[PDB]
């Protein structure tokens, strides 16, 4: 969904 | 000790506002960030959403603008205010602590899940229930196979989750055993937690991965759930197994995960 969630994968 | 304390009512109101109040005694908030799961009375897990590092609060696609969460970096509290409160959402909610401490480079996720605050949000009604004869419902999205079981102490059993959209290699298998939050097995589809051996085989690519359960011990017998982070951020169905000489009662509570 958000950088947030997103952290540091892709 | 790092303690994580998540605290609410019993019983509350629909229509209002509840404050889920996570008191941690042990870390600061914005070194390992908390991110919080609700599990209903007969449903499955629903991510709900993660306030991160520095400072943003990332949520559900469905459960969007309804939460509000505020935190006090001092007193050691995340407040996550879920407003507008419906009649479906009895449950046991969790707060959970991350792996990485301010560093985000390939991102392990979660280690400590906090006790699980039971809040009936259902002003007489809640789930499933009766007297004596009465109690039993589970019905859930996620295609994960097979789900219902029977498998015997020695037996190798492969549960084979199929993606609703598609994940790439992005997979955490989250063993729940009876009485227990769901505990971090394998992260990234194949990299083991350290701690365990090479005994459960997360393998796969795309949208379908297969969790191998090679030498079958009595911890075991418990529900595997997909952490998929990807598309959406969602848990899937899991594992459970089927009591034959039992009340086998199915009501169909539907959640859409």
């Amino acid at each position: 969904w958000n950088p947030g969630d997103y952290g540091g994968i892709l | 000790q790092v303690q994580l304390l998540e605290s609410g009512p019993g019983l509350v109101r629909p229509s209002e506002t509840l404050s889920l109040t996570c008191t941690v005694s042990g870390f600061s908030l914005t070194s390992f960030s908390v991110s919080w799961v609700r599990h209903p009375s007969g449903k499955g897990p629903e991510w709900m959403g993660r306030m991160w590092y520095d400072g943003y609060t990332a949520y559900n696609s469905a459960l969007k603008s309804r939460l509000s969460i505020s935190r006090d970096t001092s007193k050691n509290q995340v407040f996550l205010k879920m407003n507008s409160l419906q009649t479906d959402d009895t449950g046991t909610y969790y707060c959970t602590r991350d792996l990485y401490g301010g560093y985000p480079l390939g991102f392990w996720y979660f280690d400590f899940w906090g006790p699980g605050t039971m809040v009936t949000v259902s002003s007489g009604g809640g789930g499933s229930g009766g007297g004596g004869s009465g109690g039993g419902g589970s019905d859930i999205k996620l295609t994960q196979s097979p789900s219902l079981l029977s498998a015997s102490v020695g037996d190798r059993v492969t549960l084979s989750c199929k993606g609703s959209q598609n994940i790439n290699n992005y997979l955490a298998w989250y063993q729940q055993k009876l009485g227990e939050a769901p505990k971090l097995l394998i992260y990234n589809t194949n990299s083991l937690q350290t701690g365990i051996p090479s005994r459960f085989s997360g393998s796969g690519s795309g949208t379908d991965y297969t969790l191998t359960i090679s030498s079958l011990q009595p911890e075991d017998v418990a529900t595997y759930f997909c952490y998929q982070y990807n598309n959406g951020y969602t848990f899937g169905a899991g594992t459970k197994l089927e009591l034959k000489a039992a009340e086998q009662k199915l009501i169909s509570e539907e959640d859409l995960n």
